[PDB]
């Protein structure tokens, strides 16, 4: 084939591996933040559940 | 007139009718803290698949 074929292949080549570049960059200033300041999807650390907490009026009034 | 109650009736609950108003907030407690925002919107596949090292998908 002529040189066309080799030489824009390149450059989808290129687009590709920059771009997976620059995401692999980002996941770790992410990963970075989100594990330092807990406020995104990840690094969410279990608290206890608020579900078995007995709301019921007590044997005593001041509970 | 004094009539004794009966068994079982003392230990029922009962309903009693007052103007003091109801408590709002009985234990003081504060605002809660706003939960995290949440992430909307569709699935799509992962962007040049796993990009994990030299793996093309």
């Amino acid at each position: 084939d002529g040189p066309e074929k080799n030489y824009e292949k390149t450059l989808a080549i290129l687009q590709i591996e920059s771009e997976k570049a620059e995401l692999r960059l980002k996941e770790q200033e992410v990963r970075r933040l989100m594990r330092a300041r807990g406020d995104g999807p990840w690094y969410q650390f279990p608290t206890p559940e608020k579900e078995f907490i007995d709301h019921s009026p007590k044997a005593t009034p001041d509970n | 007139g004094w009539v004794r109650p009966d068994l079982g009736q003392l230990s029922k609950v009962t309903k009693v009718k007052t103007d003091r108003p109801l408590p709002e907030n009985p234990y003081h407690s504060r605002a809660r803290p706003e939960p995290n925002p949440v992430i909307e919107g569709d699935l799509k596949p992962a962007k040049h698949g796993t990009r994990f090292f030299f793996w093309t998908v």
